[PDB]
């Protein structure tokens, strides 16, 4: 059903799009994974430790 | 021995983003100019952002005001994303006055000749009290890049981070152009996307000017 | 809000006492960045001294680890509310849904 | 005051002044190593991957 | 500048004697007089002495004979 | 870790790839082909080496 | 205050040898190092005009996988040796050079019979070695003017055309500090040419080309 839901949009089923390097503009040889991941910022800051 | 590119078409899709087509190019140049132009446009452009505010009944951005729907900090975050262009001077001061129940939009700002608002539907805050007044003065400055508040350094003054650059995404692609009989001639297409405070053709002109001015150092060597 | 959750964020947020919850349902009367006023419906009011209900929201009070506790109302003026709804999101909460 | 001359004189005085780096616990004798510092921005110490 | 001292410690017996002689030479260079024998490239006193070790022209014997000749006044 | 994977991906032939079966003057020339995109990063060829 | 930028002030040119050079600039705005380095690399690898050998006819051999008696080097080795020949041609798009040799000796680049227009940078370059007194070898080589690199696959033996004078390009970007700001980039470029033109000269040509590509927008 993950593949089915991906098919509802216009996204590739394998979940691996191609990307282009920012510095060079050259296409990356092997398609990579792109998606949305939940990220938390932990309670460990440098200005509290340096 | 090569050929000379030049602008061909500026296709306007909406008030924000537009497409620019370039004259056919020698093979290998399409990926060369495209990437350099993308980097220049997405990095360094003039911008007309806001920096400083002052509301009458506030003391610090962490406070709250009676009759406004949300906090002062949220109103500052909302106002940081305001799109405006100026023509004559290099920095201008705006003024906003509004009262009564109803949303506050950027079209309520004073509209002297210099400044122009490109998104009048942008919302600032909401008022819920029947007889409540909100008044502020907005400092608008022209600059380039990202200038955090704590770096560039009264009690009623509140500082806001600056997002000067008017461009947020840039794309390009290269495909063969059916010109004459040579099959090596290909056209470059740039799809560029702005908040609406800069004309695309001026953007490409300024980017190319910067690139040539930089390469002049190698030319002189 | 987290795009991919479990579905009990609502239970975790509501159960903890960080989000103001409507004691009695009704229609919202006056909304402010710090106070919320709720007028009770005809059925749910007491026989005498019905009146209305008031919620005062904590704004930027120190936590026990030097972080900020804040509440922002998530309802507009003049819309009905029922018992047990979520009126003011607390810290790291969005429409009564846990959001870390 | 962090005057402009201060950074120049600091760069001059730290050209080849080695510093020591250790990480507790220092299990074996490789836990303490010398280095030649180079000034960088930020508030974190940069280390060689190898 | 200099990164490693493998050649210098090859020139002298062991590393510890190298440290001692280099420290003594650097102290002579820094505290007063004693213009270094090898041209400088804006380097600290410690490394410039150490270079002189790997040229084979400063060691425990050579450094000692010079100082007694200075002290005989 | 990361370095090892890079070296492994560098040196591994494919049975067929773009620009396979040609002759190259030296390593200096070979780098010119890869950057130009005219030959694949890994395809079996004959090169003069010293 | 909105339009000016940090033009490089120190340009350090270090010459390892006649054909090897290393060029350093500093400082540059944050990110301009990669842009200039990439543009120069792309314009140098596949756009610099130059002349090179395209095809060769040898009377002795008619097939790629053949053997010439008295020469320990194979025909493929002969083509590889012909690849690196550095020839400059003035005002002619296509020229033919005829080479004849006999006896015992390493065939040098100087043995070619050339006119005033055709000039060879490295006369001592070796093509093949002769080990037999009776052994005599004669061929005809065609030099044409083009741009970039041309493989034989995309095309009487055919030879890859190394039109571009430059041979290897590699740049790097370091951090250079001015007063308090440190995020400024310092570009260090490294290049080696076959020998037709001065290394630092080539860059100038490259730069000019890119400038001539922008005359319609400045």
């Amino acid at each position: 059903e993950i593949k089915e839901l991906l098919k509802l949009g216009d996204l590739p089923t394998s979940g691996q799009i191609r990307l282009y390097d920012g510095r060079t503009g050259e296409q990356f040889e092997r398609p990579v994974t792109v998606g949305y991941m939940y990220m938390l910022k932990l309670n460990h800051l440098v200005d509290d430790k340096m | 021995e090569f050929l000379k590119p030049r602008l061909v078409d500026i296709e306007q899709v909406s008030s924000t983003h537009a497409k620019v087509t370039l004259e056919p190019l020698e093979r290998g140049f399409g990926h060369t100019l495209g990437n350099a132009l993308r980097r220049i446009l997405l990095s360094s452009m003039p911008g007309c952002a806001v920096t400083e505010v002052e509301i009458d009944g506030v003391l610090h951005e962490y406070s709250t005001k009676e009759g406004v729907q949300e906090d002062i900090l949220e109103i500052l975050l909302n106002l940081k994303g305001l799109a405006v262009r100026v023509q004559g001077k290099d920095e201008v001061i705006l003024t906003l006055n509004k009262s009564g129940i109803g949303p506050v939009t950027a079209a309520d700002i004073t509209h002297d000749g210099d400044v122009e608002i490109v998104k009048p539907q942008h919302v600032i805050c909401h008022l819920t009290d029947e007889n409540a007044s909100i008044s502020m003065r907005i400092k608008v400055q022209r600059g380039r890049g990202y200038v955090p508040a704590s770096t560039r350094i009264p009690i009623g003054r509140l500082l806001v981070d600056a997002c000067y650059s008017p461009v947020e995404r840039i794309a390009y692609n290269v495909e063969a152009a059916r010109v004459e009989q040579r099959t090596d001639l290909d056209k470059l297409v740039i799809e560029m996307e702005t908040n609406g405070t800069i004309d695309p053709e001026e953007a490409i002109r300024r980017a190319a000017t910067i690139l040539a001015e930089q390469l002049e150092a190698f030319v002189d060597l | 809000k987290p795009l991919v959750g479990t579905g009990m964020e609502r239970a975790v947020a509501v159960d903890s006492g960080v989000t103001a919850v409507a004691k009695r349902g009704g229609v919202v009367q006056y909304v402010d960045a710090s106070r919320i006023v709720i007028k009770v419906n005809e059925d749910e009011m007491y026989p005498g001294e019905a009146g209305i209900d008031i919620y005062n929201l904590t704004k930027y009070t120190r936590s026990n680890q030097n972080t900020c506790i804040n509440q922002m109302p998530c309802v507009s003026l003049g819309e009905p509310v029922e018992r047990g709804d979520v009126l003011a999101d607390g810290p790291s909460t969005d429409l009564g849904e846990l959001a870390l | 005051r962090e005057e402009a001359v201060v950074w120049d004189i600091l760069d001059e005085v730290i050209r080849e002044h080695p510093v020591l780096l250790n990480r507790a616990p220092t299990l074996h004798r490789l836990g303490i190593q010398a280095f030649e510092p180079v000034l960088i921005e930020g508030k974190a110490i940069q280390l060689h991957p190898l | 500048a200099r990164v490693t001292v493998q050649d210098a410690v090859e020139k002298i017996g062991n590393r510890f004697d190298l440290v001692l002689v280099a420290a003594r030479r650097a102290r002579q260079m820094q505290v007063g007089g004693k213009d270094p024998l090898v041209p400088e490239e804006n380097d600290k006193t410690t490394v410039i002495a150490l270079r002189e070790i790997e040229e084979g022209l400063i060691n425990n014997q050579i450094l000692d004979v010079r100082e007694r000749q200075e002290q005989q006044e | 870790q990361d370095v090892v994977l890079g070296l492994y991906y560098m040196t591994r032939d494919c049975v067929n790839a773009k620009g396979e079966g040609m002759v190259l003057t030296g390593p200096k020339e070979a780098e010119r082909l890869y950057r130009s995109g005219l030959a694949s990063l890994h395809a079996r060829v004959k090169v003069r080496i010293t």
